[PDB]
RNA sequence: GAGGGCGUGAAACCGUUAAGAGGUAAACGGGUGGGGUCCGCGCAGUCCGCCCGGAGGAUUCAACCCGGCGGCGGGUCCGG
RNA sequence: CGGCUACCCACCCGACCCGUCUUGAAACACGGACCAAGGAGUCUAACACGUGCGCGAGUCGGGGGCUCGCACGAAAGCCGC
């Protein structure tokens, strides 16, 4: 048949942080990206699950 | 609904009032299936070997292999048969289609003139009891078994006096119906011709 | 005249036997509790025919009838009268079970409160004289 | 209030707004019903003509003492015969490309110079033949499964076909059967939309599964005899 | 701030009992037993609750006043209804249907009132 | 049933009593049957709650109005 | 009357004794007579990666000092030239 080594998507679907405000932001932006059908909402929801490394601090001059 | 009163004019009455008690976590509703009929609306099937005037063998009944004559098919799907009480002591009995063996013998019964008052509702088993708790007597009903007369004997005497002139015309039918079917050691049903 | 629960389906069990630890019959030091055999040439690990069965996720009972008693209720453990009134809304599917360390003086009060609230109790009329 | 009495008429107006929409949808659905009926009738006439012309040409050729050879069938049904384990990679890759992963499943293939050699490479593991119209009909009706997405949805309503494949003109299942049996410009999409037909085991029993059909087995070319096996596999 | 308080109360909070596979919230002002956001009676600005009367007959209804918040002394108004099995059942329904006042959990309040009246009947 | 290394008192082992069985060592998994202890029911006699039409009795309220308190909703954001 | 089971018995089928070294273990390869208790990847320093938190071109008082003697205070609070 087919091997099952790559069938599970390794991406994360839930923020590992326990911050209550971040949890509420995720609960809001998930509903937005699910209803409004906005790719911007989708990407801003995906960027909230990211860790401290995947969210680099953007400077002011940049 | 508005009805008159004694004092204060007339007050409106609301039929089908609101219920007073609500059971918690009630069961939801079904999915509204189709094609499902009650038993009273089912179509009744009959085998070609079971024709009016055919001999049947009562295998699973309380008579355990008696030969009876079939009269007609009722409305609920059960066969109304009867054996001559002089030949075999079986009254007008209800039987099942799949529970009888039909013999290839035939009897001219077209002029049966069956009454119209007897139907599936005429053959029922009614049980009643006086007390609600337990007592020594058996419900005051099964102690003296049912012995209804003047109606179970009237129709029987009306039908057998017409069936017997048709059975006694056959040279050896009153003895054949008197006899009881049985499986001996030498024959098997898969080779026997009924 | 037991308390009638809500609608209940015919609970079917995939396996009615309890899984037995390998070689737990020969030695009495080996408890009946199941332990995963991790031998390099053991028969149970490679599942030879005629050997004992290993418990896996396949034997999982139905989620609609899981944790359901044969009477049709799901048990919930209680200790006093305060933790009994919480089962007031779920009396048709959930039932009460008094703890074992509850005294006979405070047990009859729980039984009377459950009878008033029409709550099924798995162990009624217990420790009476 | 008077605003509530006017909202009472606005409710009937919204009801008419929904009613006109559903009435237009019902009329369009009836029109599509008539369309698929007419298309099925035309396809039946085309099948009649194409089946009669094959005998017409042979009869008109045999009168002059001259033989007539028909065209090679452009569609072939392939079924997997051998198991999974114990296969070379050269043939396992072709079995994966032919959408034949598990045992006892079959798919339609457009016969070309490349497909013929692809089937010859994996000949010991497949049984291929030229399907009949009734065999195609049975395989599309009984074992018909399409994938509107990465899931295998059963083919029950024509809307399932019209939503995923209606952009080419294959709105109905009769259109699908016609596009399969009369391979043309839009055959690849119609074939890829269909899930590999999971077939059951045969009834009469397969004789010498490991041997070629010519030697007396079953794994091989069964040009006209594959329908007698499809009747028992389905 | 209902969700902010629920994100703290949903766990690590008192009154919660989950010894078995089911969990119970068990608040002094709560209709059902489920530990849920739509049924919690301590975090919302409007809350309805029913309770058996302390005298031995009737049903007391507690409503969140919402006039003065953060003042638990007068934050709850308590009324007593001692009528037949239907008059109380209709008054409690009106108390939630006429006013907006958290239109949901109306059926929950009605079921709890009927269940406690069933126990008050004997 | 705490009797001078005596709180509680498990397993290996042994004695007695009861039950069952016995030529392929015993033991073990799958599926039944038989016996026994025990559990729940009282076994041709036990289902619950809602609405309506009838059969008899007792009560205040509900329709509506009035007195009146407590809470809900927004308009003027009115004096703040 | 109903009852799966941690009770006993019988028949039918399948069923070699567990653990590790090994390509190969039931082996005429090793350890185990049985039972109860104890028994084996810990801690410190350093490094690398990933994750959570706070601040952010800044970050860190772990080193000392201050307030009042304190069971909890061998804590916690603060330093601001
Ligand atoms: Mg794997
Ligand atoms: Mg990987
Ligand atoms: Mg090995
Ligand atoms: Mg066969
Ligand atoms: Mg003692
Ligand atoms: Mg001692
Ligand atoms: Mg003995
Ligand atoms: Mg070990
Ligand atoms: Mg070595
Ligand atoms: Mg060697
Ligand atoms: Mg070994
Ligand atoms: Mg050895
Ligand atoms: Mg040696
Ligand atoms: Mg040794
Ligand atoms: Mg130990």
């Amino acid at each position: 048949d087919i091997r099952h080594n790559k069938d599970r998507k390794v991406r994360r679907k839930e923020p590992k942080s326990q911050d209550i405000y971040l949890r509420l932001l995720v609960k809001l932006y998930r509903f937005l990206a699910r209803r409004t059908n906005s790719t911007f909402n989708q990407v801003v929801l995906k960027r909230l699950f990211m860790s401290r490394t995947n969210r680099p601090p953007l400077s002011l001059s940049r | 609904t508005v009805g008159g009163d004694k004092n204060g004019g007339t007050r409106v009455v609301k039929l089908r009032k609101m219920p007073r008690y609500y059971p918690t976590e009630d069961v939801p509703r079904k999915l509204l299936s189709h094609g499902k009929k009650p038993f009273s609306q089912h179509v009744r099937r009959l085998r070609s070997s079971i024709t009016p005037g055919t001999v049947l063998i009562i295998l699973t009944g309380r008579h355990r292999g008696k030969r009876v004559v079939f009269l007609k098919q009722l409305d609920s799907g059960l066969l109304l048969v009867t054996g001559p009480l002089v030949i075999n002591r079986v009254p007008l009995r209800r039987t099942h289609q799949k529970f009888v063996i039909a013999t290839s013998t035939k009897v001219d019964i077209s002029d049966v003139k069956i009454p119209k008052h007897l139907t599936d509702a005429y053959f029922k088993k009614k049980q009643l009891r006086k007390p609600r708790h337990q007592e020594g007597e058996i419900f005051d009903t099964e102690k003296e078994k049912y012995e209804i007369t003047e109606q179970r004997k009237a129709d029987q005497k009306a039908v057998d006096l017409q069936i017997l002139p048709k059975i006694k015309a056959v040279p050896q039918l009153q003895g054949y119906l008197r006899s009881q079917f049985s499986l001996t050691n030498g024959m098997y049903p898969h080779k026997l011709v009924f | 005249a037991a308390l009638r629960p809500l609608v209940k389906p015919k609970i079917v069990k995939k396996r009615t036997k309890k899984f037995i630890r390998h070689q737990s019959d020969r030695y009495v030091k080996i408890k009946r509790n199941w332990r995963k055999p991790r031998g390099i040439d053991n028969r149970v690990r490679r599942r030879f025919k005629g050997q004992i069965l290993m418990p896996n996720i396949g034997y999982g009972s139905n989620k609609k009838t899981k944790h359901m008693l044969p009477s049709g209720f799901r048990k919930f453990l209680v200790h006093n009268v305060k933790e009994l009134e919480v089962l007031l809304m779920c009396n048709k599917s959930y039932c009460a079970e008094i703890a074992h360390n509850v005294s006979s003086k405070n047990r009859k009060a729980i039984v009377e409160r459950a009878a008033q609230l029409a709550i099924r109790v798995t162990n009624p009329n217990a420790r009476l004289r | 209030p008077e605003t509530l009495k006017k909202k009472r008429r606005n409710f009937a107006e919204l009801k008419v707004k929904r009613l006109r929409k559903k009435f237009a949808l019902k009329t369009l659905r009836k029109a599509r019903r008539k369309l698929i009926y007419e298309k099925a009738k035309h396809y039946h006439k085309e099948y009649r003509q194409m089946y009669r012309t094959e005998i017409r040409m042979a009869r008109m050729a045999r009168k002059a003492g001259n033989f007539y050879v028909p065209a090679e069938p452009k569609l072939a049904f392939v079924i997997r015969i051998r198991g999974i384990n114990g296969v070379s990679p050269k043939v396992r890759k072709v079995l994966q490309l032919l959408r034949l992963r598990q045992i006892f499943n079959g798919t339609f293939v457009k016969l070309n110079k490349a497909s013929i050699n692809m089937l010859r490479i994996v000949e010991p593991y497949i049984a291929w033949g030229y399907p009949n119209l009734k065999s195609v009909n049975e395989l599309i009706y009984k074992r018909g499964y399409g994938k509107i997405n990465k899931k295998r949805i059963a083919l029950t309503d024509n809307s399932l076909i019209a939503r995923s494949l209606g952009k080419f003109g294959i709105i109905c299942m009769e259109d699908l059967i016609h596009e399969i049996y009369t391979v043309g410009k839009r055959f690849k999409e119609a074939n890829n939309f269909l899930w590999p037909f999971k077939l059951s085991s045969p009834r009469g029993g397969m004789k010498k599964k490991t041997t070629h059909f010519v030697e007396g087995g079953d794994a091989g070319n069964r040009e006209d005899q594959i329908n007698r096996l499809i009747r028992r596999m389905n | 701030s209902a969700h902010l308080q629920w994100m703290v109360v949903r766990n690590c909070s008192s009154f919660l009992i989950k010894r078995n596979k089911q969990t119970y919230s068990t608040e002094p002002n709560n209709l059902k037993a489920r530990n849920s956001f739509r049924y919690n009676g301590l975090i919302h600005r409007k809350t309805v609750g029913v309770e058996p009367a302390a005298d031995g007959k009737g049903v007391v209804v507690v409503m969140k006043r919402r006039s003065g918040q953060r003042k638990p002394a007068t934050s709850y108004v308590r009324t007593t209804i001692n009528k037949n099995a239907r008059a109380t059942l209709s008054s409690i329904r009106h108390m939630i249907r006429k006013n907006k006042y958290r239109p949901d959990l109306r059926m929950a309040a009605i079921r709890r009132a009927s269940a406690i009246l069933r126990s008050q009947k004997p």
